[PDB]
């Protein structure tokens, strides 16, 4: 039905405007927009026809031709990582019509924060022996990668937000049980940028 | 095809 | 209110007794189409509209909203029934009365409330049911209904008709007569 | 008579100079009582009785449905008089004229469609303007119409009654006369 | 407009039948949906349904299988019957005032069906104290936690400070990786992080906890086997402050 795209990588506080491309639009047909976070249903976010709609989470944008539409965000929020589809329909037999509300493939969107101030570094926590590396504090821009070896296990990269000082950092988690095995081996075929702290 | 409009429910 | 042209999409309709419900369309007064939500199927008044197609499903999940918000309602008014009005009954033929030619007798119900009627055509103590045919409740500015029953028929001399009409609204059946003069 | 409770919804569309004037008007009614209604003016469900008020707050509460009635004079009215322009606009059914004796004389104008009509009663090339008795404009049902348009009068010989009738079907107006 | 689904997750045995309850919350659903996404999938509608009756299911798919029953103005309850390993998907309903324009999803309910039980383990949970030379540069002290060896991935991850749910400083990956995905039976693996300040972590009175909650096999599901029954429990581990 619709093409969106497939996938979008933004900073904090960006305007976000995801283009709905629909040229086979009929007359007496919606512009919807859901957003399903993973694990869990998808959250009804705007709808319009043929006006400008403004909502509390994003606004809608529909010209004249009604050929294509965008969906923009104000500023983008560490929460608003999510899969944002975009459904055109009156909503089937049942409202009642032809077109049928079928959900497409979404646009993938994730939002990263944005370190002024890097400091890269693999820290050693032991259990309360186990022991395990900490890769954190690093750039946006540096990017995680998995492990070639079975028992070597890697983690993806997430965000902490700490809005007690404002404060935002990335952080990647490495272990294994394999003799012998090193926190200043563990990141290297990341690779880890050449300004970070080994103890 | 003729288009209708539906009745909303009551609280 | 002033306009060349109104319609209503549509005249829904839902009442406690039977319960009963009622789905039309109408354009400029007259009845475009209604849904029967029993066979589940739309059945147009008018042959050059029947070009066009309405989805039954709509009717059926609109009347069953008009369920809710009736029994809705009821709870809110603490009760209250509607006020059973005086039916107007007019009988009259559509084209001018010819012994040899066929005739449609019109048997006009006008200011209907509650939507409950029982029109019934009466030749010599007998009742007929052979070329009879009743328009579906037709909305008004009052927000009351008109029905309209009709009855084709070859006029003659010893040939007498009558329409009977009862209503809660009525301490006796209404009866108009008709003679081909 | 037993107790009933009567609910009807009329989403109705009202139409002026073709196009240009587009006026939607949906209404709740309870029992025989508009409660409330939508009008495409207002932009809003208004509450007409106490009981219209818990819906119409409920309704104006959520966003969603504001601008799906809004999008409704498009979507509902504008989209559903382009079929009527084809179909009911283009139906012309031309009547037929009777006139029946005296000190009355009647023109009977039976099935006829569109309902603008407008019937004259002649006295000799003379337009009659009092002494005219018209009964209101009959609705057959079956999409036609009739008018029965009486005239008192006097009696004399030579004199010529005629029934002008003017209809948009009709090219010219029919020349019905009767003699006396 | 809020619409819940019960159970949240589901674990049964091939044949057992499944009932997924609708319900719809600060309103009156006119119209309830039902919907089915597969592992890396888009939505699919199943059927819809009105009070009282009747389902009109889409294509494809049987009824004879999965039985709808929306009695009543907020609910309306999915059954499946004879489930199959593949019925194994995502399950979400709608609810609206109504029609599709203005349905309202569900939370959603994840099914797994299994030819046996024998598969299910609960989660080894283990926190891990921050290293002296993290808090001695970044100032910062992160509490590292790992939930290891479960089967489902059916899993509730939190972190609580002082008897106390804290989401603030806190980080959870969004997919547990798989322990051996070599086997189509790998048993996942996931791991959370915990940012607090270096003051507040040398104090020895705060006490960190990490408690993951998880969702297995319970009430009338047959365990044969001479390991542990792997019910709905609760694992979690503690580390307590030190200067
Ligand atoms: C119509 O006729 C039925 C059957 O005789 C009767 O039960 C009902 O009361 C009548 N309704 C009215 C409006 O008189
Ligand atoms: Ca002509």
């Amino acid at each position: 039905k619709t093409t969106q795209p497939i996938s979008m990588d933004s900073y904090e506080g960006q305007e976000v405007n995801i283009t709905c491309s629909h040229n086979n639009i009929a007359t007496n047909d919606y512009i919807t927009w859901y957003q399903q976070f993973p694990s869990q249903g998808p959250r009804f976010i705007i709808q319009g026809y043929k006006t400008k709609v403004t909502n509390e989470v994003a606004s809608l944008f529909i010209p004249a031709d009604r050929k294509s539409s965008t969906l923009s965000l104000p500023r983008v929020s560490l929460s608003d990582t999510a899969v944002y589809y975009c459904l055109v329909g009156d909503g089937g037999s049942f409202s009642g019509g032809y077109n049928k509300l079928i959900f497409g493939a979404g646009t993938r969107l994730a939002v990263h924060p944005y370190i002024q101030n890097p400091d890269p570094a693999v820290y050693q926590l032991r259990d309360s022996d186990k022991s395990v590396c900490l890769f954190t504090d690093f750039d946006s821009q540096t990017n995680v990668s998995q492990s070639k070896d079975s028992d070597v296990y890697i983690t993806d990269k997430c965000v902490l937000d700490m809005r007690s000082m404002d404060f935002k950092s990335n952080s990647a988690v490495a272990w294994s049980n394999k003799s012998d095995f090193a926190c200043a081996n563990a990141f290297n075929n990341s690779i880890i940028p050449e300004d970070t702290f080994f103890p | 095809q003729p288009f209708p409009q539906p009745e909303l429910p009551y609280p | 209110i002033v306009a060349d042209h109104v319609a209503s999409y549509g005249v829904n309709l839902y009442q406690s007794y039977g319960p009963s419900g009622q789905y039309t369309h109408e354009f400029d007064g007259d009845e475009q189409f209604y849904v029967d939500l029993g066979r589940k199927e739309t059945v147009w008044c008018l042959p050059v509209l029947r070009q066009f197609r309405f989805d039954p499903q709509f009717a059926l999940t609109n009347i069953a909203v008009l369920k809710h918000n009736l029994n809705s309602l009821i709870k809110r008014s603490n009760s209250t029934a509607a006020t059973n009005e005086v039916p107007e009954v007019t009988v009259f033929s559509k084209s001018p009365v010819t012994l040899g030619q066929p005739n449609i007798l019109i048997c006009l119900v006008d200011n209907i409330f509650p939507p409950v009627v029982n029109i019934t055509w009466l030749s010599n103590g007998h009742s007929v049911t052979e070329g009879v045919s009743e328009t579906s409740f037709l909305s008004k500015s009052d927000h009351s209904f008109f029905k309209i029953s009709y009855l084709t028929l070859l006029p003659s001399a010893e040939e007498s008709y009558d329409c009977k009409v009862e209503h809660w609204g009525l301490d006796k059946p209404l009866l108009k007569h008709w003679e081909p003069e | 008579s037993p107790e009933d409770f009567v609910y009807q919804f009329k989403g109705m569309c009202y139409f002026t100079n073709g196009t240009e004037r587009v006026r939607l008007v949906s209404r709740s009614i309870y029992n025989r009582e508009e409660i409330v209604r939508f009008d495409s003016d207002v932009g809003e469900f208004r509450a007409v009785t106490l009981l219209g008020l818990p819906a119409a707050e409920y309704w104006n509460s959520q966003k969603d449905i504001l601008e799906r009635k809004r999008a409704a004079v498009d979507r509902v009215c504008r989209h559903n008089y382009q079929l009527e322009l084809r179909t009911t606009l283009q139906r012309r059914v031309e009547p037929t004229v009777t006139i029946s004796p005296h000190n009355l004389l009647v023109c009977s104008v039976t099935d006829f469609y569109p309902a603008q009509i407008k019937v004259r009663w002649f006295r000799n090339d003379q337009e009659e303007t009092a002494g005219v008795v018209s009964t209101p404009l009959i609705r057959n049902g079956d999409w036609t119409f009739q008018i029965l348009v009486m005239l008192e009068m006097t009696p004399q010989r030579g004199d010529v009654y005629t029934c002008h009738v003017e209809h948009p079907s009709l090219q010219s107006p029919i020349t019905v006369e009767w003699r006396a | 407009m809020v619409v819940s689904q019960h159970p949240s997750w589901v674990i049964c045995k091939s044949g057992t039948s499944v009932k997924i309850e609708c319900r719809s919350l600060d309103f009156q659903a006119t119209t309830m949906f039902w919907y089915r996404q597969f592992p890396k999938q888009s939505l699919m509608l199943m059927a819809t349904s009105n009070e009282g009756s009747k389902a009109t299911y889409e294509q494809g798919v049987e009824k004879d299988k999965f039985l709808i029953n929306h009695a009543s103005l907020t609910l309306s309850t999915l059954t499946v019957t004879s489930a199959h390993p593949e019925d194994s998907s995502f399950y979400i309903c709608s609810a609206g005032v109504g029609g599709q324009e203005t349905q309202y999803f569900g939370p959603g309910t994840r099914l797994l069906v299994l030819e046996d039980l024998k598969n299910v383990f609960p989660p080894e949970v283990a926190v891990f104290e921050p290293s002296e030379a993290e808090i001695s540069h970044t100032q910062k002290a992160t509490l590292v936690c790992l939930a290891t060896g479960f089967y489902p991935d059916h899993v509730e991850l939190s972190w609580w400070v002082n008897g106390k749910e804290v989401h603030s400083g806190v980080c959870t990956d969004p997919q547990p990786l798989k322990e051996q995905p070599a086997l189509n039976d790998s048993r996942y693996a996931l791991s959370s992080r915990l940012r607090v300040s270096a003051t507040f972590w040398q104090n020895p009175r705060n006490h960190f906890r990490c408690q993951v909650q998880f969702y297995g096999l319970s009430e009338n599901d047959e365990w044969t086997q001479d390991r542990a029954k792997p019910v709905t429990q609760i694992v979690s581990a503690e580390a307590w402050g030190r200067a």
